[PDB]
């Protein structure tokens, strides 16, 4: 199973980052989540081919 | 929600059961159990205290609130009834346990064996509405579970506290007696476990302390069912 | 950090029954603990900071 | 449910020409209310998320 | 404006069958045209700007 | 080129160009591998039903409806038996507002095409459940040519351009004898910003009366 991952962060200076990934395993999304030290504004995992 | 405690917890917590906050919590939960599905079953709410007396407590493992799905919670932090899938947090606990002792991942998440050997599996919040995590946060439960921690703090025989994540670690403010042992790391959740839970060796750290106190070590192995 | 999130998720159990959950005023750590409790298949997991700006 | 009007959670993020940013979260919005709100936005849309309340 | 969006939506037909659709590189106007084509029940409608920052 | 009317000769040279041959190869593969709409035999129905000679009004769309039993080679129209898409329902509501016609029980617009309404999508195929899947494959070179030819026509042509993507085709309508009717798209996400009250139908018929041409009967019958 694979996920689209969309997330938005903000660092201590107030600078903002948008990342969009496709075809991420559950585990890859969990590894990426664990690397983030900046403030999370959005974290959105969506299963590819739900139905 | 009555004081059904059969062991030394009964007398020790008697004054908590007569406070106003507890009466209002009990009335709230009486309504909640009539109207909604609440977990765990009312008779299981205090099982952590029932299985693990004040006297026999060696290690406290704090959780949040009970699992919020059918046939999961039975009044212990982290444990699930036999028959259901192991939650990822507990699977990660099992993976750290495999890493320490070579034990295979058990076919169940039932941790009564830990409680029987003096592991107090205490959630800070002891009820939850079905499918609504933290639905019963700020209703009085943490006045009650704070008192459980305060009492263990006042105990002369040293207590080991395992505090996984910041919310569990915030309870250090109650653990003022420096004879007690504090084991800390990030939470075993898949979203945090790789930031220090894997390799934290909580199990052998506990048993090292129990050996240095002349106390019987804990057999952490969970049998298949 | 304000550390208060809306948490919106959709799960599916082994029978194919589906759950739509919206929680508000969750800490980042509470969202992480909830994620660790879920054994059902996760279709959507969406954390949104309350009062971003 | 059957016999009742559908309602939506609405989450959106906009940015004006100066680069100033707005986050709004609304609950219990009709489809039509979400459509009216969408039509009022002249700023840049970064996120528009309508979610049916009680999908199942 | 960059005017390029990811469009993620979930619909349900009269039989209760469900569709998960992800489109990329859509203009705002293309998202509006697609919305106007949909007769099924909309469960989720999510527009996300590509390269926000 | 299965075109049975005056479009056949007029577009013959378009069908022999490199871009069209590569589009045709792409669509041959796409129809084998995936579900594509509309049916291959329906792709050009807008031109088949509405000749160069008989064209009075062009209503541009995007790509065909991308669900089963919907598209049949006309912009906005759906086959009988399926729900009216919200864009078409809004068109029906503006029509009720103009003439008092009740909302029909179908979205089938062949009656418009038979009276000289060219219902032309700019993109004429789509993969099932993937809007704009056939954007940038060559279709707009082909539909641009259809618009260019109508621009070169002596007898004035009325162009209805709903939304900016349709309106971008003004760059091809250089002959100032032609009539351009413009507004926001009838999509529910844009219709309230000027589609309601825009009276596209009576604006067309006002122009057809001033040219001595037979007016369009916009009424869609129930089936």
């Amino acid at each position: 199973d694979s996920y689209t991952l969309i997330y938005v962060t903000r660092d201590e200076e107030g600078k903002m980052f948008d990342i969009k990934l496709e075809n991420q395993t559950k585990e890859e999304c969990e590894i990426i989540y664990g690397m983030i030290t900046d403030e999370i504004l959005i974290w959105n995992m969506i299963l590819e081919g739900m139905f | 929600m009555e004081n059904v405690l059969k062991n030394d917890w009964g007398p020790l917590l008697a004054t908590e059961f007569e406070k106003e906050y507890y009466r209002k919590l009990a009335d709230f939960l009486k309504e909640e159990y009539s109207t909604h599905v609440v977990y765990p079953k009312v008779e299981d709410i205090f099982n952590a205290l029932q299985y693990t007396s004040y006297e026999n407590t060696k290690v406290v493992i704090l959780g949040q609130d009970p699992y919020h799905g059918p046939n999961q919670a039975h009044g212990l932090s982290f444990s699930v009834q036999p028959g259901v899938k192991t939650p990822p947090s507990l699977l990660n606990m099992y993976k750290e346990l495999r890493d320490e002792y070579g034990y295979e991942i058990p076919n169940n998440g039932y941790l009564v064996k830990w409680a029987e050997q003096g592991v107090l599996l205490l959630n800070t919040v002891l009820t939850v509405r079905q499918s609504e995590a933290n639905s019963h946060k700020g209703k009085g439960w943490e006045h009650f579970t704070d008192r459980v921690i305060e009492l263990l703090n006042e105990r002369e025989k040293p207590v080991i506290f395992i505090l996984w994540g910041r919310h569990a670690q915030a309870k250090k403010k109650l653990i003022t007696n420096p004879n007690h042992h504090i084991i800390e790391s990030v939470h075993p959740s898949p979203l945090s476990a790789r930031r220090g839970f894997f390799g934290s060796k909580p199990y052998s750290k506990v048993n090292t302390i129990l050996a240095n106190m002349g106390e019987r070590e804990i057999d952490w192995e969970i049998p298949n069912l």
